[PDB]
């Protein structure tokens, strides 16, 4: 590569993020904030995804 | 490292595994089911 090459020969860096959705303990997470746990009531829940 | 050479050379022995070697294949709780 030289700076003035055509877009065909221009470098495109890549950082593929291979997200693993297998069933197991989950450590990497979204920035969402947690709320208090509510029991014995109809709720919309999100437990670690 | 030190190479230990004072060892008798006999052929391998064999035995019967019976029903050992079964493990939990996954990390999900299930009960009163048969899973293939």
């Amino acid at each position: 590569f030289q700076p003035t090459n055509g877009v065909g020969y221009q470098p495109y860096r890549v950082v593929v993020l291979s997200f693993e959705l297998l069933h197991a303990p989950a450590t990497v997470c979204g920035p969402k904030k947690s709320t208090n746990l509510v029991k014995n009531k109809c709720v919309n829940f999100n437990f670690n995804g | 490292c030190v190479n230990l050479t004072t060892r008798t050379q006999l052929p391998p022995a064999y035995t019967n595994s019976f029903t050992r070697g079964v493990y939990y294949p996954d990390k999900v709780f299930r009960s009163s089911v048969l899973h293939s």
